[PDB]
């Protein structure tokens, strides 16, 4: 059994969104459906279910009218459509499987009409989830800075090194070091959302103090949302 | 409206801890459908119990459940580091909806301690002539994955333009966070010393720089 989330993206208030959910593994036109969402930093919130032949729906009361469950099972495909967006909606949506099965009583399996399952009333199969991002904020590049390493960022043998990836939107931008050349004692932090709606994050990579003025360390930062890439040189402090 | 759940409970490894999930007549107290989930950092929601007390395929005998009227209770006997994570109750409703508790953050204490390693870069020159500057403190190599971080401008507290992220595991199975100090260039000239203060278990770990210093 296997649930894969698609058509999650950063759109504006007030704006559209379709979310797909390709399922696999079993019978897809037997089983009731869930969509479940979880903003970041904050608790599960069950947003629709959908019965396993689409006769029936329910929705959250926080999005009716607004987010919409459905189903297409000659493509085995949930879909959740997102109309109106506000920021609240700013999440990450989890397609998510009713366990269910048949019912049992006198000694007999029972299924619902057309051998449909009953819901055994939980969750057993998720996804890994799409991501969804409801901001006024406007798509910006990244300011690349460099973090110099000194006599301050040593230890001993060993010295750190970064760049300050600054004041971009939207997520993700992703950061390398050398094209790729050198991937250890590298680290990239997540990002810091502030409160101006743009985001900041570090990379640092850990080298041979003695090879500072020597050779070269170029991070290759890439944000792919605003079409951007930034190859930064970080020269080394005399401190 | 979700149900309610303790926002944290913890303790020690080998014991018994119990999260409770208080509901109403038309959804926890009104049917014996109440299930439980297990997050771990980055993961989707896993089931522990369902139907109440009932244990799915698979599930650790560690975990056990119950319920008292309007109230849910999730028991984990022999704690593990491995239990460490978020737990949801879920119950179905009147309505024939379904809904999820506030979650509850379980944390195994008297693990193994790593101290952290602590790294704080001043103001980029470039920066500076943008006529900005950040104070850039990055905390590594942590563990448990608990940490306290304070900033100083010379010896005075400092809260505003702080911004720091929740930790999160390394691959290394380590923890990892960072925190920004946003300044104006004359407050950054304007002090002898800004300082990154690391709290961890009791100790904490103090970088310092200062805008005379290159
Ligand atoms: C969740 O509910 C439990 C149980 O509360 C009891 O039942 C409620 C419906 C209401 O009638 C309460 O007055 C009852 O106490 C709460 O458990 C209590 O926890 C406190 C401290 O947290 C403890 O001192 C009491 O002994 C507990 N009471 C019982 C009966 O065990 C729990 O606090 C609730 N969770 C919350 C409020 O977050």
């Amino acid at each position: 059994q296997r649930l894969v989330e698609s058509g999650g993206g950063v759109v504006q208030p007030g704006s559209s969104l379709r979310l797909s959910c390709a399922a696999s593994g079993f019978d897809f036109s037997r089983q009731g459906m869930h969509w479940v969402r979880q903003a970041p930093g904050q608790g599960l919130e069950w947003v629709a279910f959908i019965k396993y032949d689409g006769s029936e729906k329910y929705h959250a009361d926080s999005v009716w009218g607004r987010l919409s469950i459905s189903r297409d099972n000659s493509k085995d495909t949930l879909y959740l459509q997102m109309n109106s967006l506000r920021v609240e909606d700013t999440a990450t949506y989890f397609c998510v499987r009713e366990a269910g099965g048949p019912d049992y009583r006198n000694g007999y399996y029972y299924y619902d009409f057309y051998d449909g399952y009953y819901n055994y009333h939980y969750m057993d199969v998720w996804g890994k989830g799409t991501t969804v991002t409801v901001s006024s904020a406007s798509t910006k590049g990244p300011s690349v800075f460099p973090l110099a390493p000194s006599s301050k960022s040593t230890s001993g043998g060993t010295a750190a090194l970064g760049c300050l990836v600054k004041d971009y939107f939207p997520e993700p931008v992703t950061v390398s070091w050398n094209s790729g050349a050198l991937t250890s004692g590298v680290h990239t932090f997540p990002a810091v959302l502030q409160s101006s709606g743009l985001y900041s994050l570090s990379s640092v990579v850990t080298v041979p103090s003695s090879s500072l003025g020597t050779q070269t360390y170029i991070c290759n930062v890439n944000h792919k949302p605003s079409n951007t890439k930034v190859d930064k040189k970080v020269e080394p402090k005399s401190c | 409206s979700a149900l309610t759940q303790p926002a944290s409970v913890s303790g020690s490894p080998g014991q018994s801890i119990t999260i409770s999930c208080n509901g109403t007549s038309n959804d926890v107290g009104g049917y014996e459908s109440v299930s439980w989930y297990q997050q771990h950092p980055g993961k989707a929601p896993k089931v522990v119990i369902y139907d109440v007390s009932k244990r799915p395929s698979g599930v650790s005998n560690r975990f056990s459940g119950s319920k008292s009227g309007n109230t849910a209770s999730l028991t984990i006997s022999g704690l593990q580091a491995e239990d460490e994570g978020d737990y949801y109750c879920k119950s179905l409703t009147s309505t024939r909806r379904r809904v999820f508790g506030t979650g509850t953050k379980l944390t195994v204490l008297g693990q193994p301690k790593a101290a952290p390693s602590v790294t704080l870069f001043p103001p980029s020159s470039e920066e500076l002539q943008a006529n900005k500057a950040t104070l850039v403190c990055l905390i590594s190599d942590f563990y448990p994955g608990a940490v306290t971080v304070a900033w100083k401008a010379d010896s005075s507290p400092v809260k505003a333009g702080v911004e720091t992220t929740t930790p999160s595991k390394q691959s290394n199975n380590k923890y990892a966070a960072s925190s920004y100090l946003s300044l104006t260039p004359e407050q950054w000239k304007s002090h002898k010393s800004y300082s990154c203060q690391v709290t961890h278990e009791g100790s904490t770990v103090e970088k310092t720089v200062a805008p005379t210093e290159c």
